[PDB]
């Protein structure tokens, strides 16, 4: 019966949100929820008000519905048309770092805002001059901020967040420049938990409707098709052959487990006429049948380095796409395909 | 599946199919020759190349040598039968290792489908083959079939290695420019290859072998089918496009003729120097000539020639350039499709991928130029598979290229002289009178200088918006997951037939494409010059092999003008120690010295935190290349900070970005959607416009900069080979000069010396290449870019205004829609694109600046095992021999912890391959392995030392033995000179962090300093061994109780690892961490954590309490009680007991497998014994207070309160986290305990959930699972 | 120079000012010992002779 | 180092042409600044120590 | 829409020279090839000559030597010079624009007479 927010920073930060904010779980942690229009949260700490010489970073998760494209502010310490501040534009975000003499610093980050979560870095070195910005693991920005004098802001960080509802989750802020090593490592580290993520790095559940595509095909979805009177899966090669998306869900052998972790033995399921259950064939085949006893129970689990990606195996077998046959590219049970074709992913 | 689907001998009797003479088209008359034909369209003629070309039926050499800088003439090759039978075995298995890859099948299936077009006919409604794409194949009844071919593979000419495709040309056609394709004749050898100098490796591979590497002759054969494949289908570049180079300046080269088809072949790096501009220019070109040939197929009417119907034809060049047919059978050129076809034949079919498949060593570019000519022979599976080429698999070839390596793969590789002389093409540059000190330079160690006109744009030329302007999309860089999408589509089915033609003449008529006239580049030209030059440098430090001792110099001066003077960039000091005479006693400790100081220096670098994209510095490179100016190396780290990278170029690149072309937009009166449209599109064209000058400083970075940063870094690695020469020369004629009596008393192994220099010339360059790397990459990034940054700023300014305007004068059209688009140009326009090398080279990714670090701890491994499948294996590339004793025990949990007992069949041995058996003076090296010892209980194990891992041969080598507390590192030499290091534990301690858990142990091997011993990551000791002589260890490594009097003794050992490096701390830390399966938690002991199993508990930040329970039910509680007692045997332990207190049993609960592995995240329940027997860990979630004292319940009297544990892995991952949760997934708190008048009860609290992890407030909330371990043994 | 008159010009020389002072005070060199890598204060010679 | 910038930070507010709320602002920031200042120095200790 | 526009074919005495143009209206033209073809009575289309944006040529066997194509990417104009014509060189000219379009010209007569 409690929503808990608080800063572990151990310094004087003060924290003031609006009441009836939520909390869904993200990546590692619960995060905040913003409905966009009147919900809000500020910081307060003498360090945010920033300077002239000193060096610092903001680090976060961010997923935002981007329903419009606007320019909307997202956060910043902007007072006095100074300081800094990210907003949404477009299909992504804008950084915006403006001093008292009006030398400023206008970047587009494109393809943010694809409802997918996303993990944004940014380090101002004053030492080396130097503005670094990371999305998820690539440096989109590397700049020279020897024009920029003094972005002395108000103290308080206001994460407005407006006309977009979205979710925020570990915001971190340090007194020290970041390196691309350090933003690789706290990527890496808070990815693997065990849990199997969807399309948009959200947490895997059991008995829950997503639609299966390939990394190699990663727009072309798993659909079905008969070729001896028993369904098999393949992808649309024959542009549009009005093969509709097949709908998947997992199911667990435990009653309880609403989600999905690693080394987890998953059965697969398909909302045909009937359920229909996945089984390989004799030829390393997957295929579509009737009666869940036949079913194959398959180990899943992922890559560290991929993070919305998946790898289902049974009895060591991975399961990946096979060759052009018809054309249609069967997925088979192999070993002896590219490591690429191995990658699969879900949509809810 | 093979490509060749029959084994031809040379001596097999000809039958008219696939063994047979022929005569191709020739000038005049031929003499036929016997051809083997091992595919179809695929013919072999195992013959010298005289034929071909009637200005070549000579095989002598010709009246000039050809300006290439390797060449060999051999007049008598290819002459015996047995030679072409060997040709032929040859090109039979690289054809074989190209098609068993995934590209090279694509490749063979292309070019077997790319029938060149019959386009001979003169009247536009017929079909008319080309003599010249056939053949004449005769009989045994002596008639010939004349048979239409793709491709055939011949001898070399007069050149050996100068490998090329010819055709045979039109009278009015190029039919290698115009989309139809001729039939294809690549002059190759298999039997020779190229020898070439790389040093970007040693990043990954720092055991890179020395001396020159040998080139793949499977990845040259490819290079020429790539050709092939570009003519057959007649999208080949003009020769006469060339890649013009300045050749005027002193420093520059005196010629280079590289095309832009050559340029297109290689792929990666060497593709990107041709601009965006041209590659769409040559794509729409080769994009009509492909609609020529639509509608060619669509006027014709009939067929000539042969017995095949017309729509069959068609039908044969419909599937080979992929033309759409529609309803009515009219052929049309997909836009789509062509682009897939033109992109997998252009950017797919490069060296780059082929290299990336077949996983050899060869050149990044076609700036590293070939410096020797082996001999080989790749017919014996001994030699050369279809598989793995010369790295052959599970030996010592297959790891570092060392199969590739012509000093260490040897017997494979025969140096040959090369016919193109030593200086042969050269510039000479004299100093003037510091009379002139001249040096002749090679043509191809000078600097590649583009021209200016190759980096062709119109950036200036504006555009015209349109509401239908095209939106371009992405340039996909070609990865691999893109070659498989590809190769997943490849239609490997259809083969075209071999039809039935009309016989053509006996003698085919045809002579070859004329090709360009190039002129001889200037050669000899002179410079006079006022300063030194780098190549003055780096040629001081030359020297010729003789009986005179040469003596280092800090004067380039003296060193030019005496061949018995080198030139060394070091101290002053060491010039000094090198060049003084040394006594006999004093020899080894001589050379000891000389070998730490060359590392010293060459390992130096000066880290500099004071610019941006520079981290490093190595300051040798300034007196090692004269790079800049002036005196010290001082100069050139405080120049390096100031000025910036500029100082290592050797000329100043012009980057000329002109005024970006603005935007002109039309205007749609009365229309609001074609209106908002233009807009849209304006801005679109905008992006597309930053991506566009991006790109090009890309390019003119990666020709005009990068190249220079290359031949600096080739020029440093040449240097330092120099350098080790020269001291290695010394040392030798220092030896030599003894009497032969000292020489027998000191046992001096050169080899092994050059050895280790090489190594140290390893650190060296992977130091180097790091540090060029990041100044090239400054320079693009702070020199380059911003000019374009600004040019672009300026074009966003203009586009504003126009736009602005635009808007106002569709005033009335926008009507409401004015604000919305005024904030949209204004907000678009404001910002900038900024500029991300990852998107533009495929070097720069930062995950594989990670996976380079992995590689680079992993390629060290010269024994790495590990439990696999069912068997304990070596996972490293050498893959040693292991044997497993009838009673070594592997945990059923853990496969990889093993159990050895005191028993002579608990044993493994390790048989080595011969090549990794340690026999050296100087090399380092060090091991690495977890351990499990458990604790003493007898008297008996007091000084009673037993070794437990063996390495020693006849006293000599290295061993790990234990000890009452000890573990032991001992080294032996040869001469009995051995020394011992430890690691002492306590067992009269309360509780201990090595007894009977596991330990990470980590012994690193310095020949020259120290043998040190790390405990779990962190240093423990060491013991200096530099006064060790040779040591000669066991061709076997042995884990087995050897000599412990201790009968029922045992230890557990896992992941055992010998590196053939020195680790330094950050990377055992590295291990350590890596090595601890973090996903997984584990108990006190170090073992995994089980589900259904007891486990005293320990509470981290009070070790000396233990869990008791007051009272059961829901009116009880839970708290810790101490003190814990001790147990003991007098003199042996005295510990703190750790069976006491109550007993937790984890239950799944939301398991979804069923291992018994309690992993990180899990949803558990948890149970109390208490008077053995279980309870169940609960609390009620609404009682006042965050801390919610916990209580031990009955199982069937639970109800509804909160009982789900989340458990968390914390690093061993020895500390445990327990986060309760109700039925309704809120969060309760951490267990830990608070402080309740006397008692410390155990309380869920939400308090430890506000602290930051690994804080020390976390510690309260950290706990240790303690099951009855036979290793501890205590009375419970 | 000049001296100082505008605030932008106080910004610079302040911002000098402290890059140089923290990369005086800041100063460290690692180096070997017969211990091992040590990381040297480089003015330490200089500060108590 | 906190001496000479304050002397210069006291010698600009008592005679220039900076208007008053500038002035402010440089003090704010000049504050800020020494933090900074502190910051560094005890990084030094700390180095030192070690 | 893309427009070529030809002009300057007439009939030429055997060792004469002839002028051909072709204009643009519609495309920039910079970083795109052209070319001239010529067309036979009763025989297909063939290539005489190609020019790239940045001047390079490529002339088919019968025409080398006797042909030279220009370019001007300022006037967006294509120039064909006839020099020692002959009378295989009697046919309709075409002008080609190799583009994201198959944009030919009219196509122009020119007869060698003798
Ligand atoms: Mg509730
Ligand atoms: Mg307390
Ligand atoms: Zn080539």
């Amino acid at each position: 019966g409690n929503n808990v927010i608080g800063d572990a920073s151990g310094k004087n930060t003060s924290i003031e949100y609006s009441k009836d904010i939520g909390l869904v779980y993200g990546i590692n942690s619960d995060a905040l929820y913003l409905n966009g229009s009147n919900q809000s949260i500020s910081f307060s700490n003498d360090f945010f008000e920033n300077g002239l010489t000193n060096s610092f970073s903001i680090y976060f998760w961010l997923r935002n519905l981007g329903k419009d494209t606007i320019k909307s502010k997202l956060i910043g310490s902007k007072e006095d048309n100074c300081g800094w501040e990210i907003y949404f534009q477009d299909t992504g975000l804008v950084f915006n770092m403006i001093d008292s003499n009006g030398n400023e610093k206008n970047i587009y980050l494109s393809d943010v805002s694809n409802n997918s979560w996303h993990y944004i870095t940014i380090s101002v070195d004053r030492l080396k001059e130097q503005l670094l910005i990371f999305i998820d693991d690539n440096l989109v920005a590397n700049e020279s901020i020897k024009e920029i004098l003094n972005i002395y802001s108000s103290n308080i960080i206001s994460l407005l967040s407006e006309n977009n509802p979205s979710y925020i989750e570990g915001l971190t802020i340090l007194n020290k420049p970041t390196t691309s090593q350090e933003v690789l490592s706290n990527y890496f580290e808070v990815l693997n938990n065990s849990y199997i993520r969807d399309s948009n790095e959200e947490r895997l559940e059991y008995n829950k409707t997503y639609q299966l595509y390939n990394y190699v095909f990663s727009d072309k979805p798993i659909c079905e098709v008969k070729q001896n009177n028993n369904i098999y899966l393949t992808i649309n090669n024959t542009n549009n052959l009005n093969l509709q998306a097949s709908k998947f869900k997992l199911l667990s052998i435990n009653p309880n487990k609403q989600y999905v972790q690693k080394l987890d033995e998953v059965i697969i399921s398909v909302l045909d006429n009937m359920e229909k259950y996945i089984d390989i064939s004799e030829d390393n085949r997957l295929q579509l049948i009737d009666n869940k006893n036949n079913a194959k129970k398959m180990i899943i689990s992922n890559d560290i380095f991929i993070s919305n990606c998946l790898t289902l195996s049974y009895n060591g077998k991975y399961i990946c796409l096979s060759m052009k046959d018809e054309n249609h590219n069967w997925m088979i049970c192999n070993n002896d395909m590219s490591k690429y074709l191995y990658l699969w992913s879900f949509k809810p | 599946m093979p490509f060749v689907n029959k084994q031809f001998n040379y001596k097999d009797p000809v039958n008219g199919v696939d063994i047979a003479y022929i005569k191709i088209p020739n000038a005049g008359q031929m003499q036929p020759v016997k051809a083997f034909k091992i595919h179809n369209k695929i013919w072999v003629i195992p013959e010298r190349d005289t034929f071909t070309n009637p200005e070549e039926g000579d095989l002598n050499p010709p009246p000039e040598a050809k300006q290439v800088p390797v060449s060999y003439y051999d007049s008598t090759y290819l002459s015996t039968d047995n030679e072409k039978d060997n040709y032929l075995k040859g090109v039979t298995k690289l054809f074989e290792r190209i098609y068993s890859t995934d590209l090279g099948r694509m490749l063979l299936t292309s070019i077997v489908r790319g029938i060149p077009f019959w386009g001979g006919s003169t009247i536009d409604t017929e079909l008319k083959v080309i003599d010249t794409n056939c053949i004449n194949v005769i009989q045994p009844d002596g008639s010939y079939r004349s048979e239409e071919l793709n491709l055939v593979i011949i001898g070399p000419s007069a050149d050996i290695i100068q490998f090329e495709c010819k055709s045979f040309g039109h009278e009015v056609l190029n039919l290698t420019r115009n989309g139809y394709g001729s039939t294809q004749y690549i002059r190759f050898s298999p039997d020779f290859t190229f020898g070439f100098e790389e040093s970007l490796e040693v990043d990954t591979n720092p055991l890179l072998g020395a001396g020159k590497f040998a080139t793949d002759p499977a990845v040259t054969l490819a290079h020429q089918l790539i050709h092939a494949g570009h003519r057959l289908y007649g999208i080949a570049i003009n020769p006469n496009r060339v890649f013009k180079v300045n050749t005027n300046a002193y420093y520059e080269m005196s010629g280079l003729e590289v095309s832009f088809e050559e340029l297109r072949t290689f792929g990666g790096h060497d593709a990107k120097f041709i601009d965006s501009l041209q590659e769409n220019e040559f794509r729409l070109y080769y994009y009509n000539k492909f609609k020529d040939i639509a509608s060619t197929l669509n006027k014709a009417k009939s067929i000539v020639g042969t017995t095949a119907s017309l729509q069959y034809m068609k039908n044969v060049f419909k599937e080979k350039y992929l033309l759409s047919e529609d309803t009515s059978g009219k052929f049309s050129v997909d836009k789509l499709k062509f682009d897939k076809l033109y992109k997998m034949l252009t950017e797919i079919y490069t060296e780059d991928n082929f290299v990336k498949f077949f996983k050899v060593l060869n050149a990044k570019t076609f700036l590293n130029f070939d410096k020797a000519v082996f001999k080989i022979n790749i017919v014996p599976k001994v030699n050369y598979t279809i598989y793995d080429g010369f790295n052959l698999r599970n030996t010592n070839l297959a790891a570092n290229f060392n199969g590739q390596n012509t000093e260490i793969n040897n017997m494979n590789f025969t140096k040959l002289k090369n016919f193109t002389g030593l200086f042969e093409f050269y510039k000479l540059l004299c100093v003037r009178g510091i009379n002139d000190l001249c040096i002749k330079v090679n043509n191809w160690d000078l600097f590649f200088s583009p021209s200016e006109d190759n980096f062709t744009n119109d950036l200036n030329k504006g555009e015209e918006i349109t509401s239908d302007t095209n939106i371009e999309a992405a340039e996909e860089n070609i990865s691999l997951d893109l070659i498989q999408q590809y190769y997943l589509t490849f239609n490997f089915d259809n083969e075209p037939e071999n039809i039935s033609i009309e016989n053509l003449s006996s003698d085919i008529i045809g002579q070859l494409e004329l090709m360009p006239n190039i002129e001889r580049f200037p050669n000899g030209k002179k410079y006079e010059l006022d300063k030194y030059t780098m190549f003055h440098y780096l040629r001081a430090q030359e020297f010729e092999h003789g009986k005179s001792r040469i003596a280092l110099t800090n004067s380039v001066n003296e060193a030019l003008l005496n061949p018995s003077r080198v030139y060394t960039f070091f101290s002053s000091d060491y010039v000094k120690k090198v060049n003084k005479a040394t006594e006999a006693a004093m020899f080894l400790g001589w050379v000891e010295q000389l070998v730490y100081d060359f590392t010293d220096e060459t390992s130096e670098v000066s880290t500099t935190d004071k610019i941006a994209d520079i981290t490093i510095i190595i300051p040798y490179i300034g007196p090692a290349l004269n790079i800049g100016n002036m005196l010290y190396k001082d100069d050139f780290v405080g120049a390096l900070i100031f000025s910036g990278a500029v100082i290592l170029l050797e000329f100043i690149p012009e980057i000329a970005i002109p005024v970006l072309g603005t935007f002109a937009l039309v205007s749609y009166i009365a229309n609001k959607v074609l209106t908002v449209q233009t807009i849209d599109n304006a801005l679109s064209k905008r992006n597309e416009k930053w991506d566009e000058v991006y790109k090009y400083i890309v390019t003119n970075w990666l020709a005009k900069v990068n190249t220079q940063i290359d031949l600096i870094r080739k020029k440093m690695k040449e240097a330092l080979e120099n350098q080790a020469e020269a001291t290695k020369a010394i040392i030798n004629y220092q030896y030599n000069q003894y009497t032969e009596e000292e020489k027998n008393n000191i046992n001096f192994n050169i080899d092994d010396l050059s050895s280790k220099l090489n190594e140290s010339i390893n650190k060296a360059m992977i130091n180097i290449n790091k540090f060029l790397n990041q100044c090239s990459v400054s320079y693009l990034m702070n020199s380059m870019i911003p000019y374009g940054v600004k040019r672009l700023e300026d074009f966003d300014a203009s586009l504003k205004d126009a736009l602005l305007k635009y808007i106002y004068d569709n005033r009335g059209t926008l009507i409401g829609q004015v604000d919305r688009l005024k904030d949209k140009v204004n907000n678009t326009l404001s910002t900038d694109i900024p500029f991300q090398l990852s998107k533009y080279v495929d070097n720069q990714r930062l995950l594989s600046t990670f996976t380079e670090y992995i590689k680079n701890i992993i390629n060290t491994s010269i024994l790495n095992l590990r439990y696999e499948s069912n068997h304990l294996i070596d996972l490293s590339r050498y893959a040693s021999k292991i044997n497993i004793g009838s009673k070594v025990n592997f945990d059923p949990i853990d496969k990889n912890q093993i159990q050895l007992f005191n028993l002579e069949s608990s044993k493994i041995e390790v048989i080595l391959k011969n090549a990794i058996v340690y026999n050296s003076m100087y090399e380092n090296f060090s091991t690495s392995f977890w351990i499990r010892i458990p604790k003493y209980f007898n008297s008996i194990s007091l000084n009673n030392e037993y070794t437990i891992i063996n390495c020693m041969e006849n006293n000599s080598g290295w061993k790990v033995s234990l000890n009452y507390g000890e573990i032991i590192w001992t080294l032996q030499d040869t001469q009995e000179i051995k020394q011992r290091v430890v690691f002492k534990y306590s067992q009269m301690i309360n509780i201990s962090d090595y007894i009977n858990r596991w330990i990470f142990v980590t012994i690193t091997n310095n020949r020259l300093n120290n043998s040190k011993i790390y405990i779990n990551g962190r240093l423990i000791d060491q013991k200096p061994i530099s006064n060790l002589g040779n040591i000669h260890a066991s061709n076997n490594i042995m884990f087995k109780l050897d000599g412990c009097r201790d009968t029922h003794r045992y230890i557990w050992i896992k992941y055992f690892n010998l590196f053939d490096k020195e680790l330094n701390e950050k990377e055992i830390k590295d291990l350590y961490d890596n090595q601890s399966n973090s996903g997984i938690l584990k108990d006190f002991w170090g073992d995994y954590l089980q589900y259904d199993k007891p486990y005293y508990m320990l509470n981290l930040y009070d070790p000396n309490k233990y869990v008791d329970v007051n009272n059961v039910g829901i009116r009880g509680y839970m708290y810790l009680k101490g003190p814990r007692g001790s147990v003991m045997t007098t003199n042996i332990y005295l510990n703190s007991s750790l069976y006491r207190g109550t007993k937790f049993i984890i239950k799944k609960y939301a398991s979804g497998n069923k291992d018994n592995i309690v992993r990180n995240n899990d949803r558990v329940y948890i149970n109390v014994v208490v008077k053995n027997k279980e309870y169940r860990l609960a609390t009620n979630a609404s009682q006042a207070g965050v801390e919610k004292i916990l209580s031990a319940l009955e199982i069937p009297d639970v109800g509804n309160l909160s009982q789900v544990v989340v458990m968390k892995s914390k690093n061993i991952t020895n500390k445990c986290k327990m986060n309760l949760q109700d039925n309704n997934g809120n969060d309760i708190g951490f267990i830990g305990f608070h402080q309740f008048n006397n008692i410390a009860k155990l309380v869920a609290s939400n308090w430890y959930n506000r602290q930051i992890e690994r804080s020390s407030r976390t510690l309260g909330c950290s706990w240790e699972f303690i099951p009855v371990d036979d290793g501890w043994g205590e009375r419970p | 120079n000049s001296p100082i008159d505008t605030d932008k010009k106080y910004y610079l020389w302040l911002r000098e000012i402290f890059r140089n002072y923290s990369f005086d005070i800041t100063a460290t060199q690692e180096i070997n010992t017969n211990c091992g890598i040590n990381k040297v204060v480089t003015w330490f010679g200089k500060a108590l002779n | 180092i906190k001496r000479i910038i304050q002397k210069k930070l006291s010698y600009l507010i008592g005679n220039s042409n900076i208007s008053s709320d500038n002035l402010a602002l440089m003090n704010l920031t000049t504050t800020n600044t020494l933090r900074d200042i502190s910051n560094e120095s005890q990084i030094a200790m700390n180095n030192v120590d070690s | 829409q893309v427009q070529l526009v030809e002009s300057g074919g007439g009939l030429v005495q055997v060792g004469g020279s002839l002028r051909l143009s072709c204009v643009v209206s519609g495309s920039d033209i910079s970083g795109i090839a052209m070319g001239w073809y010529r067309q036979a009575p009763g025989k297909r289309r063939e290539m005489v000559a190609d020019i790239f944006s940045g001047g390079s040529t490529d002339y088919a066997g019968s025409v080398k030597g006797r042909f030279t194509i220009s370019r001007d990417n300022a006037k967006k104009t294509s120039y064909l010079q006839m020099n020692n014509v002959k009378p295989e060189d009697t046919g309709v000219y075409y002008c080609r624009l190799y583009g994201s379009g198959d944009y030919w010209g009219q196509g122009t007569q020119v007869t060698v007479s003798s």
